[PDB]
This record gives C-alpha cells, structure tokens and sequence, in this order.
RNA sequence: ACAAGUAGUCAGAGCCCGUUAAUGGGUGAUGGCGUGCCUUUUGUAGAAUGAACCGGCGAGUUACGAUUUGAUGCAAGGUUAA
RNA sequence: UAUUGGAGGUAGAGCACUGUUUGGACGAGGGGCCGGUUACCGAAUUCAGACAAACUCCGAAUGCCAAUUAAUUUAACUUGGGAGUCAGAACAUGGGUGAUAAGGUCCGUGUUCGAAAGGGAAACAGCCCAGACCACCAGCUAAGGUCCCAAAAUA
RNA sequence: AAUAGCUCACUAGUCGAGUGACACUGCGCCGAAAAUGUACCGGGGCUAAACAUAUUACCGAAGCUGUGGAUUGUCCUUUGGA
RNA sequence: CUGGGGCGGUCGCCUCCUAAAAGGUAACGGAGGCGCUCAAAGGUUCCCUCAGAAUGGUUGGAAAUCAUUCAUAGAGUGUAAAGGCAUAAGGGAGCUUGACUGCGAGACCUACAAGUCGAGCAGGGUCGAAAGACGGACUUAGUGAUCCGGUGGUUCCGCAUGGAAGGGCCAUCGCUCAACGGAUAAAAGCUACCCCGGGGAUAACAGGCUUAUCUCCCCCAAGAGUUCACAUCGACGGGGAGGUUUGGCACCUCGAUGUCGGCUCAUCGCAUCCUGGGGCUGUAGUCGGUCCCAAGGGUUGGGCUGUUCGCCCAUUAAAGCGGUA
RNA sequence: UCUGGUGACUAUAGCAAGGAGGUCACACCUGUUCCCAUGCCGAACACAGAAGUUAAGCUCCUUAGCGUCGAUGGUAGUCGAACUUACGUUCCGCUAGAGUAGAACGUUGCCAGGC
C-alpha cells in the first residue's frame, strides 16, 4: 500500500547507474527519506539498490 | 628499443557501422536503413528493399518488425497503419 | 604424447586456467586413475616424464592410457630483448589441468602396484593428484 | 638548564597588568593535533626548481578594423566623411 | 525501474563443419612376395574418449535499440558569446603483450585521486567509510574497533 | 665369506580390556638463510587481549540530527514563513 | 612512429581475429590481400544442378571421359578473408547494352573534407507473353584534395564598339604526390671545434619493482658405486629462498646524485675458509668425504696486466662468500 | 473426412519399412501428323491420343528403426552484494548446454467437383 525508504549508506564509490537510481527515487542526501505508494515499477528500483537503502510499512 | 626484429601484421581496415539501425516497434519513414550487412543475414520481407550492398531500407512509411521465415532465417517488415 | 603434429595458427593466445574440467572426469579405459586437485599447465617433458616413472614400476605388466595432451603452444622472447617487437618463438607445447581432470589410466595391474605407479609419476608432475579407481554402482 | 621541537593551533594552571570595558591585555608549567611557501607535475615535506633579509620599481595596454552582448536614439529607414 | 517486442553468437557447453587428438573394433590399397598371400602401412567405415582467439548443430547472464504504455524523478535539445583540455595515475574486474614478471605496457568497464578536506588503514595522492557554507565544552552513527599507549565489553 | 635366528604368520597362558585400517574435514607443525639495531603485532603486552559461530551493549567522522547565523534559488504571500 | 636514440621495420585502402553476443575500441598484437580484372565474368528471358564416394570398368598414372544409387552442399561463386547463395548470387543458352540521361523523399556513417544505401519521379531504351526486372560485376578493396596545365562541348563574360586574345560553366585527361589530408616546381651528409633553448616527459651510473638469467636450498628416487636409491654421488622431472650477475620496467635525481680500479679507514650478515663442539662414513688412528651447531677472533708477501677477475712463485691453521651509492 | 488444385505453418510435418487402393480425378502409357524439341536423345520439352495398367509415381492406413521436437530437477556460467588475494568464498536473482523421461508417422484456410 504504502511503503517509507530512506538512504542508509552514502552514494559515494558507486557506479553512476546506482547513484541515478537513488536520483530517480527523489533520495537527496544519505539519511534522506520519501514515502511512496507500493507499486511493481518502484519496488524494481528498490530492489535494484536494496544494498543501500532501507524499507518500511508506512 | 629491441632493434631488428620486425612483425609482417600490423595491418588492418576501418570497420563499417553495421548491424541493426532501427529496433521493433519504432516508427521509420520510408527509405530508413534498418539492418546493413553482406550476404543475407536478414531478407527483404513486406514493403522492404535490398540495396545494391546487401543494405535493407523500407520502402514505405511505418513500424518495422522483425520476423522468422523458416526454420533458421528471418526477414524484416513494414506496416504504415499510423 | 609429446607434440601436434601440426597446428593452423601457431602462436596462440594463452589458456585460461580458472574454473573446472571441462570432461575427462571418469575412468573409461583404465581400472585406477589419477586425476587433479588444482590447476597448472602441464608440459610434454613432465607427461614424457611421470610415464617412464610409472611404467618402470609396472614393469611392462598392464596398459596405460594418457588423458592429456600438449595441444597449446607457448612462446617466450629471446634472452636479454626489450619489451615490444613482435611476439616470441615456440618454446614448448602445453596442455592445461584444472581440479578434476584424470591425467593417468591403467588396467591389466594389482591394485597396489597401480597405486605405487600413479604415486611415483605424481611426483614427477606439478600439480596435487588423488587416486580413484572405475567409478561404478 | 631530563629535553627529540615546519615552531603553530587547541586545551589550560601559575605569575604580572588594567582597555577602543569586553564575557580584557602580557607570559605560559603541562596535554591533544600538526612535515614552510611558490612553481611544476600522474604524484612533491621533498634530497625537483625558486627566493639571505627589508624597502622601492617591476608584466594583457593603446591605435585602427571586425564580431558578439548590454545600453541609447529613431525606424523602412538609419547615418554622415573630409 | 516495471512490463512487452527485437538485433547479436561472448561466458559456458558441444564435436554437426574446419581442423587438433587417445584407445578399441572392422574389411581392404601400394607393398612383405610371386595380382598377390601375411605383417603392416596410407586411408575407407565404426564405438568410446578429449582440445580450440582467428571451430560452431547450440547458447546464457548482462548490456544495447525501441515501444500501445505505466509509476518515480528532473532534466534535454537548438542558436549565439567565452574558454581550458590533447603528459594521466592507482585499485577492482574482461582481455591482448611479457614470463598466468613488474609500482610494466596497450585496450575495455566501474570507482577514486587528479580537482577532496574528514574518520579508519602505525605513518602512507589512488584502498575502506564519507563530500567540509560558518559557529557550539550538544546528540546519533558508517568503515574500524572496546587490556594499557588510546573513547568504548578485561561482555 | 656356508652361517650363527630369538621376534611382529600365532593364541591359550604374564592376563583381560579393546584394537588394524579407511575416507571427508576444522586448527596448528616442519620445509623457513642477509646484510647499521629488536626490526614480518605501531609499542607494551596477550593463553585469550587468538580463532569460529551466535547474541547484546558501547565508542567512533567536517556523514546525519539539534540550536543560532550568512548568501543565493524555487514556492506561498505565512510580503512572512516554508 | 619508435618501451631512449641510432639500425632494422612501418606509413593509404580491404578482410579476419584480439573486441568482453548492438555499435565502437589500442599496442613495433595474431593472420592475409589491393594499387586490378570482365564487351561478357554486364542487363534481361528461358532452361539446368554440384564435389566426392563405392557397387567399375575401352583407357585405367589411382581417379582423364563414360555408367549408377547416395550424395546439404562436403562443389562452384574472376581474386584476400569474412558474411552470403539451390529464391540460386552456381552452370548453360537466346536476345541484348541500364557498365542509361536528369534527379532524388528518406536514412547510415561522420570533427571536417569525404564515404555509403536509397523508394520514387521524368526522358528515352533493353529483355520478356506478361507481371515486371535492369542507373554494372553475390557483398565488401582495386585509390589521391587543391592549385595548375591540356582536350572536347557550351556560346556565359569578354575593359569605348564589332570581332578576337583570354577567362567562366559542363565533360574528361595528366600524381609509387605510396611518408598515400598531399609543406616546394626543385633538396644529401659530418660535427670528438661545436653552440643555445629545454627534459629526469627520455638513455648511460647507482637507488626502486620483477627474478627470465644468476647463487643457493629442497622434493621424488631411476641409477652408479661387489650386494645396496638414500656413506658419497644422484638422471628424468617437480617446488622454493636470496637480491650479490646479465637483463626487463622508466618510478626520484639532467637550474649536475663524479662511474672503474688502487690507497686509508672500516662496519654488518652467515649460505663458515681456519679455529671449538658433534652425528656419521664405503671412518682401524693419522687420513680425507658428508651433514649439523656455531660469526668470538683470525682470515699472507710477491711476479704479470689500469684492471676487478684470473694465472703463477713462495708461505700459512686458514689465505671464506657477500651487503654497505 | 475423402479427391484434385492453391495459400499457411520451426520436419511433432521428414526418411525408411510394411499393408492397401484406384471411383474416372491422377499418373504410367501409346505415338510424332502438327505447334513444337534440343546440345545430346519425342528423354525431356512440346503435342496428338487412349488400347492398356495399379505395376510404379501418387493417395490412405500401420511402425518410433532413423532423423526431428523436448521439458522437470540438478549442474556450469553470470548481474548485484559482502568478504577477501584466494587458479577464490558466501548471499541473492537469472539460469544454460549435454543428457533423461516423453512428444511425435502433421495440422491446416480457400476453391472446385464428391459423399
Ligand atoms: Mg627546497
Ligand atoms: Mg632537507
Ligand atoms: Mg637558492
Ligand atoms: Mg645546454
Ligand atoms: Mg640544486
């Protein structure tokens, strides 16, 4: 329904497809976080760089 | 530097841009180049054309889509319904 | 077991000796074995060699069958050149082991004479070897 | 006057002083951190180069023409040169 | 990024082709001799094995091109004024070269340094973590750690 | 130099519980010699202060929060806050 | 250009691999070709299918030609290689000249100049019954800017005017300008008499990395040694240590790090030359050989060469091996 | 579904072996006068016929011997990550090839006569 990531780890030494990534999800700054709606499209980009960010049920 | 001792290959030619130029789904206009070659590697198929180098172009305007013809070969159309 | 007696293209790049055999894993002629447990090139004059060790033992009792053969060539510059200039000459044919590969069959020999034969040719060769004998069941 | 120091900073007792009065000035036992500056380089504490120290002097300006931008006239016209 | 559609022949495998190869069947040619016999030797034909950058009946992962299209983000292109750059470096990974040598050399793909301070690695441009607008004698953590030098478990 | 042959083929009995081999592993041992001074833990030192597998704390940055302050940009006008 | 120059090789085009399954991608990397050829080896219409193999035979060097069933093309395609090809792009045969003129929507490539592919529209053809197909060779090399000069058209300009000389335009020719984006129409050498500006961007010295070579150590144990692998010595092979040699790399030093021998003075390692302790032996003791522990000390004087080294003459208990720019 | 045309499909479609059959359709056939047929053959090609004949080509049915198709599961490899310098290890996705079962002796539109 509805999820919350934030950035845990920097963007910092990470090719440049992850840092855009981390870009298209609207993350800024590391601790920065969003909430967004779940949906197949978003949970592929989270999937994509779990290995730096963290997810919850809000 | 060493001194004598010489090599006959050092030699080559400029590689020719082939392969693909237009991918499935994509709208061309007529006469756009969709896959350069030698030989056959894909025929002329629907409203596509065999230039005098092997090059495929599409005759008319519309999508293009790759296709089988036999059992290992494959061909190239054009539909214009736009 | 020594060398191709010819080959097309004569200056080859070198082998790739990371991952497992490729085949070669079973005893299919003999009735013990000596395969692999790591990886190293093997040469003509190694394989010449392990062989005359473990048929002097067996004392022209039973077969032997070699599972690897030199098939690569391998070059190397002449002494005391500079770095670029072409590449160097043929200086031996190679064949490449990996953690696995049988290298030795035999048959027609007690099982502890073929054990005494495979152990002194495993000394004569640069790789860790095991003995195995026909898989069945 | 038992100490190992690119000489500062930061933390701080003790001892003297008192201002452009402000959460003040001088010195500093002892602790923490800390290999000048320029040039040139992939990279310089560099044992690469340059300067002993102070002071003065010491390097993208001007003429004419083009191009572009800003500004200002006035505009199917605008503008004079000798 | 999710979902479709597609070009291509790498990794891996495989021997159907070009070759490279180890054993075993099986009949036979010039020829041991008198066209000969038998050994063989040059192959034909099989069965079991294997090898390959310039072999492929096969064939990924991923990259790439594009979509009737979604969802999240915020760039992108055109024209004009001004440039600097054409000595790169190391690590990780795919390869050539060398000797499966070099802090070697030449490419590809990241990252970092260059142009990056801060914490860790004793010290130590390139490694790990992390990007310094300016205070504060506030708080939480990453890599690394918790007996003393030296903040934290003699858990 | 013929040979001198006891003991583990072999067990009652000295007497009475065990004893060959095999794999596949976890951690060590040997192989192991170089030049000013320990000098192949940063030092002390460590039988855990090593290693493995869990678990729970805490320290740790100029990262990220907290409070105050610049300076630009985009929004609301909350012409102020974001 | 160049793993410093020099010497050797190379320089532009096409094909293949390296190239990491789009494209692209480097080395003095691994392989080869091109500077043409075809008036049919072009266009079109209609026909036809191949190499080899045996069941084989007038020849039968074997297989020439001929025969017959299988032949996935194992053959041919003018040439290098790679993609293709029985729709045949392969092989005949008949007509033929499209190996057209004027162009080109669009696309590919790409710094530029160039290069590549084009449906279609006119003009006039060829072949075919037609539909159609044909702007060269199955595809990809077979090439060279400009300036200049020549030749043929055109009748554009042409210096008061008419002509003309000269230009312009279109067509074409003349380059191993091959160092192939071509400095000129025209060009070889030595400087130890050298000079200046630079560089550790780049060599000689040593420092650093590596350890191919080099010294030493080991492992396996055929074997020699009466017998006997293992007193001693150890082949074929295999694994290492050291940083003293010959090198490789080009990282500090060219606004200077004096380089070889000898002299004076040493200092340190031990893989020990003597001396001390031992295990051994194919050691009866003296003898020697081997291995282990040992670095405290000691470890000559001369002849010959600049020599280090090495040889030689006398001694000594020994006349050690290396590091230290 | 017959029977003959003519598209369509990756041979699951095919090859072989066996067994049938002619519903006047198909062939083989029988001839060269003709249009024609050449190089080198009336073979072919073209044509004129129908006396013959299921013998073959063909069609229908059987059979997996061959060829073809081919999973599940496991394995190799590999994107990403975290360790690490090992000819590596772990976690997570994706996931071959070979082989094994098996599939399979085709389906099929239209047109014309059939029944
Ligand atoms: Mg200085
Ligand atoms: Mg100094
Ligand atoms: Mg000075
Ligand atoms: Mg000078
Ligand atoms: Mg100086």
């Amino acid at each position: 329904a509805k999820l919350q990531i934030t950035l845990t780890r920097s963007v910092i030494g990470r090719p440049e497809t992850q840092r855009k990534t981390v870009e298209a999800l609207g993350l800024k700054k590391t601790n920065s976080s969003v909430v967004v709606e779940d949906n197949p499209a978003i949970r592929g980009q989270i999937n994509k760089v779990k290995h730096l960010v963290t997810v919850e049920e809000k | 530097k060493k001194g004598v001792s010489s090599t006959k290959n050092g030699r080559d030619s400029e590689s020719k841009r082939l392969g693909a130029k237009r991918a499935d789904g994509q709208f061309v206009t007529g006469g756009s180049i969709l896959y350069r070659q030698r030989g056959t590697k894909i025929y002329p198929g629907e409203n596509v054309g065999r230039g005098g180098d092997d090059t495929l172009f599409a005759k008319i305007d519309g999508v293009v889509k790759f296709e089988r013809k036999g059992r290992d070969k494959k061909q190239v159309s054009v539909y214009a319904v736009a | 077991m020594l060398l191709p007696k010819r080959v097309k293209y004569r200056r080859q790049h070198r082998p790739k000796t990371t991952g497992r055999s490729k085949g070669g894993n079973y005893v299919t002629f003999g009735e013990f074995g000596l395969q692999a447990t790591t990886t190293s090139w093997i040469t003509s004059r190694q394989i010449e060699s392990a062989r005359i060790a473990m048929t002097r033992y067996m004392k022209r009792g039973g077969k032997v069958w070699i599972k690897i053969f030199p098939h690569t060539p391998y070059t190397k510059k002449p002494l005391e050149v500079r770095m670029g200039a072409g590449k160097g000459a043929v200086e031996g044919w190679i064949a490449v082991v990996k953690p696995g590969r049988i290298l030795f069959e035999v048959a027609g020999v007690s099982e502890e004479v073929a054990r005494e034969a495979l152990r002194l040719a495993s000394h004569k060769l640069p790789v860790k070897t095991k003995f195995v004998k026909r898989e069945e069941l």
